[PDB]
């Protein structure tokens, strides 16, 4: 399938201070503005020098897996994907295209939702690896209202290890800028992207254009 | 079932008016919706949910609900598009959704 | 957008049985319903019967019941609908329609095919 997206609106660059969590950047995915129709979706790809600082906040999440790889195409490229139920984490040379994304949709006789993989990629030709643990996201508390929780991820790739971290902490403070787990041996990288979950219906008649849509969404980036 | 005055006549500019009736169960306590059939071409949607247009291409339409009697019509009609008109929703008595018989609309 | 595209005519001789198939594009029928509709010349619309999304069943017109069935298959994402005993007064157009598959009890039929002939 791979529909196209993309829309000619572009914006300029933000940056803010990191205060010790620096020049780091700040991206919005999915932007709304006082004309309430103006949906925008883009997400460029970005180097992977030495490593990554990834950060970002969500009322409820559409936040799922990212890709590295250095052609992110048929000519490898290492893949991670997280449902509700548990993560998958798989090395294979996957065939993508210009806006991957992750779709979901209805099903009619089995009164349940299903998410569809095949948005993302095409052909996985003789293909090896796949790994399972508990999952890296999680979207449920004992708690709901102003507060929130902020996330934060490091990538390193020393040696030929790849390697993780992750903590979870709660905001205090109102709306303002940043307040102040596996090891695989997989591959050269120098690139990544991140890849989000969209949703369609027909609850609504004549709706003559593309029925993907879902919320806001923002994330930080940083290099090393 | 239902009824409906067939052949109704209106003059290019005027007012027009589309009666549509039922009974206490065949019409009462449900939606209705009207559609258009262009002579040689299938029907097109015009108006659901009683009042609701859809998206794009409808002109601005009214209806209302005198407990069991609707009405669609619009403030000035035109020779540039002329059609069949008809009505029908989902009986909620030992039925199913019935069509009415329709109005061929007339202008001079 | 969905997109409709059924068979081309058809003809028939007395007591002979016909089928029709509908196609879809874009979405995929595993998340929408399906209604069949005639027309006599000239008589009015008619219904003849399509999917109840109050519960997984499929359920036909009083006056037509046990004169017609349907099936689905969703490899080819085609429908199929079947008509037999066909009699003297048996005529008209045939058309495919569609609507929202999880509402309560609604009807807002949209959109239809090019239509298709019958006769008898
Ligand atoms: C999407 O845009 C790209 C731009 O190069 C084009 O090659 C591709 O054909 C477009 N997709 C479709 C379905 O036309
Ligand atoms: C880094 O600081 C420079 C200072 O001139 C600024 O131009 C640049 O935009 C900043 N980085 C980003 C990503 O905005
Ligand atoms: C989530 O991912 C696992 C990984 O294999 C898969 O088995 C499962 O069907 C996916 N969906 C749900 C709802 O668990
Ligand atoms: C149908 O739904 C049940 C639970 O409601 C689920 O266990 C089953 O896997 C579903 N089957 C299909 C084919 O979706
Ligand atoms: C795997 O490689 C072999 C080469 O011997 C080829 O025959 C086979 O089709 C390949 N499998 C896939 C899924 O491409």
């Amino acid at each position: 399938q791979c529909v196209n997206l993309t829309t000619r609106t572009q914006l300029p660059p933000a940056y803010t201070n990191s205060f010790t969590r620096s020049n780091v950047t700040w991206f919005h995915a999915i932007h709304v503005s006082g004309t309430n129709g103006t949906k925008r979706f883009d997400n460029p790809v970005l180097p992977f020098n030495d490593g990554v600082y990834f950060a970002s906040t969500e009322k409820s999440n559409i936040i799922r897996g990212w890709i590295f790889g250095t052609t992110l195409d048929s000519k490898q490229s290492l893949l991670i994907v997280n449902n509700a139920t548990n993560v998958v984490i798989k090395v294979c040379e996957f065939q993508f295209c210009n806006d991957p994304f992750l779709g979901v949709y209805y099903h009619k006789n089995n009164k349940s939702w299903m998410e569809s993989e095949f948005r993302v990629y095409s052909s996985a030709n003789n293909c090896t690896f796949e790994y399972v643990s508990q999952p890296f996201l999680m979207d449920l508390e004992g708690k709901q209202g102003n507060f929130k929780n902020l996330r934060e991820f490091v990538f390193k790739n020393i040696d030929g290890y790849f390697k993780i971290y992750s903590k979870h902490t709660p905001i205090n403070l109102v709306r303002d800028l940043p307040q102040g787990l596996v090891d695989l041996p997989i591959i050269n990288i120098t690139r990544f992207q991140t890849l989000l979950a969209l949703h369609r219906s027909y609850l609504t008649p004549g709706d003559s254009s593309s029925g993907w849509t879902a919320g806001a969404a923002a994330y930080y980036v940083g290099y090393l | 079932v239902v009824t409906q005055p067939p052949s109704v006549s209106a003059a290019p500019g005027q007012k027009v008016t589309i009666s549509c009736s039922g009974s206490s169960s065949n019409i009462g306590n449900n939606y209705v919706s009207w559609y258009q059939q262009l002579p040689g071409t299938a029907p097109k949607l015009l108006i659901y949910d009683n009042n609701k247009r859809p998206s794009g291409i409808p002109d601005r339409f009214s209806g209302s609900k005198s407990g069991t009697s609707a009405t669609l019509g619009i403030t000035g009609l035109q020779t540039g598009d002329e059609a069949d008109y008809y009505c029908g929703t989902w009986d909620s008595s030992l039925s199913a959704v019935v069509f009415g018989g329709g109005t061929k609309l007339t202008v001079l | 957008q969905v997109q409709l595209v059924q068979s081309g005519a058809e003809v028939k001789k007395p007591g002979a049985s016909v089928k029709v198939s509908c196609k879809v594009s874009g979405y995929t029928l595993t998340e929408l319903s399906m209604h069949w509709v005639r027309q006599a010349p000239g008589k009015g619309l008619e219904w003849m019967g399509g999917f109840d999304p109050e519960d997984g069943e499929t359920i036909y017109a009083q006056k037509f019941q046990g004169r017609v069935t349907m099936t689905e298959d969703t490899s080819t994402d085609t429908a199929y609908m079947e008509l037999s005993s066909l009699r003297s007064e048996d005529t008209a157009v045939y058309y495919c329609a569609t609507g929202s598959p999880f509402d309560r009890t609604q009807n807002w039929f949209d959109p239809w095919g090019q239509g298709t002939l019958v006769t008898v």
